[PDB]
DNA sequence: ATCAGGAAGTTCATATAAAAGGCAAACGGAAGCATTCTCAGAATATTCTTTGTGATGATGGAGTTTCACTCACAGAGCTGAACATGCCTTTTGATGGAGCAGTTTCCAAATACACTTTTGGTAGAATCTGCAGGTGGATATTGAT
DNA sequence: ATCAATATCCACCTGCAGATTCTACCAAAAGTGTATTTGGAAACTGCTCCATCAAAAGGCATGTTCAGCTCTGTGAGTGAAACTCCATCATCACAAAGAATATTCTGAGAATGCTTCCGTTTGCCTTTTATATGAACTTCCTGAT
């Protein structure tokens, strides 16, 4: 058998610290390994044209930041970016 | 020698592997070269978005008296919510079924 | 009896009814088969086609998860 | 003295989450229109494509009952003719609504 | 007396390709709702952005306006009322509808 | 006098008989103007952030096409 | 030595789209690590294809409209009064192309 | 100045051999210089996607068929391929 | 204001399928060091966007009449859901089976890579022509007898 | 069924805006060896989809009625297109002007390449649990009064 590597084991850990007694069926943990995967996808590819406009080579942070405030509507994205920049920093302290 | 290993996932604080997400940045041909910091923006903002969803549908698993997610829970908790509705707008979510709408004009 | 007149009267009506229709006119029923036949060819079409490319005979799941993508009907639930 | 059952039949359905086309009759109408693309050849189908295929194709045959319906109220009526249907996959475009 | 001259007006309408907004009452609309996602900071606009987003933004509305007069000849009236436009931005979904 | 307001009656008229309007409600004038103004609130949202991401101050015409293009609304003519 | 004399590659397919720059862009452009040597002349010849496909019903439209000069509403047309033209460019608005000359028939 | 290269002088040559007394402008020239970087990249990234569906490496002429054949709409995708592949046996052998 | 009777919600027990848990291995993420190389930064030309300011005729705003159009209502006639009854397509399941897709090895032909030379494509000139506005006649509506 | 006015169509003239044609030259495409690697081909296995048979019952097909609709017509009353007029506002020209974009050269910090080693992730048995199902009770909601 092959390796067949997904993120059901990292949307688990998720779902328990936002509902620590709760857990999750089969197909719902399909359903949210599709929508990272689909997501994902989304967000790179936005930001792979971002980088190709600018006629640059890399995709740094900057282009995922860019990424995230046109695919994610609302507040989800004014969240979103808060939630990416605290990590980014935290990384660079540590 | 060398010292202890520390995972980039551990060392920013989230729950996503910043190392595949790295690599799937790298194997996607998304561009030449894969900066530092974007997989570490880009598995925080994915770990956000799967945090939203998870509460939303722990809330509608929750007012049904149910301790387990079904496919049910997160087509009513994607639809009752106004942004994840806009965002997962054009996506068919399987043995979801839909919301309980009829036409008031009818009753 | 076609392979089309298996999508009965009652397997029409209660799609209308889940999708919260009162009254059902009487030609509805082959208006329903004509929009089901065209929903079905366009999306077996490119199912055959990324099969076909694969140098394949069976049509897996994401042959028709490809298939519904690229029409902009992106389904979740069997692989994505 | 008859009573109406439509109204628990809609409360009834929208609250359910499986298939309502019965899985046979829909098993070999899939395996009929795929004979029209493959040149005779009869190809194999697994049998998570006949549901991945079952699962789209009655999610849409909702949703377009759900906006010819609004077509349908929207004349003044109650009764559900083609002439909405027709309209509904016209203003939808050319993607979302034929095919 | 009165004569009808709204035939006359539609196809001399259809036969034309220019721009039916004045430019100018165009010009400073987009520069006004430029400065609530700038934080203030006046953007400067180049003189063919103003026109490649005119260009959209009245075929937007006229293919708009075709797609509610078929719901205004739906419900047997001629005249086209908000409710029709409404609705059908509503037919459309989330992204070909609104915005 | 609002700016909205400059979208004058006349030109709204003249948008409808270019759609084919025969009779136009007065009531119109006001859903034209509400939904003109949620277009472009959309669509100069993404040219400025194209804009903003490549360290500028100018809205070229190729930000606002890459805004058109991927609200799935591909303008033809100006760059692309 | 005597280093033979150079033919192009859209000329030896016989095409009138470069085969060179459409195998640079297809190479640059991040769509895969290699690029078969057959790929851009097969693209070549479907753009060239398509090109001709519309540009042939454009000069019609123009010599219908008793001009000389294609112009944007001579494409429009082109393209919106072709079945699989305007399935293909269906969600593409032609800048100063204009509308179809539709009037509904229950108002005439 | 940049180079700023284009498709203006081939649109031309293939205009003038199906109209050979038929000018054309430069609006209607930019506008079928847009239309063919739109099929291109619509092309080549279905091509992308199917050699990496597949897990393959390189783009060869087969992907190239089957995006075209997924493309293009009906009777058109008929026409397309076969003036691709009357070029292609006619490119190898020379 | 009053009862009937099925519909729906409670609630407790129970199989059982499904989810959580333990354990090995392989594979890939990390540490560390040597190397390249992209891009932010500084200095500079030059393009092109903004603001004014005047001239000005093009066109929209305001108000008043008149008649095509929307809307509520009533009545004739069609038709679709409800009900009774039989019977026939779906469904499970079961094992044999055989077409088929996933895995592994090997090598050869197609693809990249590096260098030199020719050559075609873009930018910038001089130059020629399609067409839009204008002026003026033949002809296809639109009354109103 | 017929005469005036008019909107449409057309025949032609020409000013000029714009397309076409003519030139340096520069980047880049092509030819020639070199080297490395991807993927078509063959062998094989173990997964997995097609086919069939008995049954079994549940859901569907058919007939019939009747009450809830659709459709058409009518009249009252609302409201939008047509029409006038003039003054406000958008269009144009333009000289300048000056911010801000585009181009060029530099080196350093960030990214890659390669090696080793170790810790994470997934796959496969094993238990333990949430949920479907049954069955009686109780409320309660709708038709009737």
């Amino acid at each position: 058998r092959s390796r067949k590597e997904s993120y059901s084991i990292y949307v688990y850990k998720v779902l328990k610290q936002v509902h620590p007694d709760t857990g999750i069926s089969s197909k719902a943990m399909g359903i949210m390994n599709s929508f990272v995967n689909d997501i994902f996808e989304r967000i790179a590819g936005e930001a792979s044209r971002l980088a190709h406009y600018n006629k640059r080579s890399t995709i740094t942070s900057r282009e995922i930041q860019t990424a995230v405030r046109l695919l994610l509507p609302g507040e989800l994205a004014k969240h979103a970016v808060s939630e990416g920049t605290k990590a980014v920093t935290k990384y660079t302290s540590a | 020698a060398r010292a202890k290993a520390k995972t980039r996932s551990s060392r920013a604080g989230l729950q996503f592997p910043v190392g595949r997400v790295h690599r799937l940045l790298r194997k996607g041909n998304y561009s030449e070269r894969v900066g530092a910091g974007a997989p570490v923006y880009l598995a925080a903002v994915l770990e956000y978005l799967t945090a939203e969803i998870l509460e939303l549908a722990g809330n509608a698993a929750r007012d049904n008296k149910k301790t387990r997610i079904i496919p049910r829970h997160l087509q009513l908790a994607i639809r009752n919510d106004e942004e994840l509705n806009k965002l997962l707008g054009r996506v068919t979510i399987a043995q979801g079924g839909v919301l309980p709408n009829i036409q008031a004009v009818l009753l | 009896r076609d392979n089309i007149q298996g999508i009965t009267k009652p397997a029409i009506r209660r799609l209308a009814r889940r999708g919260g229709v009162k009254r059902i006119s009487g030609l509805i029923y082959e208006e329903t088969r004509g929009v089901l036949k065209v929903f079905l060819e366009n999306v077996i079409r490119d199912a055959v086609t990324y099969t076909e490319h694969a140098k394949r005979k069976t049509v897996t799941a994401m042959d028709v998860v490809y298939a519904l993508k690229r029409q902009g009907r992106t389904l979740y639930g069997f692989g994505g | 003295r008859r009573r109406q059952g439509w109204l628990k039949e809609i409360r009834k359905l929208q609250k359910s989450t499986h298939l309502l086309i019965r899985k046979l009759p829909f098993s070999r109408l899939a395996r009929e229109i795929c004979v029209k693309f493959t040149r005779g050849v009869d190809f194999n189908w697994q049998a998570q494509a006949l549901l991945a295929l079952q699962e789209a194709a009655e999610a849409f045959l909702v949703h377009l009952f759900e906006d010819a319906y609004l077509l349908t109220l929207h004349a003044g009526r109650v009764t559900l003719f083609p002439k909405d249907v027709q309209l509904a996959r016209r203003i939808r475009g050319l993607e979302e609504g034929l095919g």
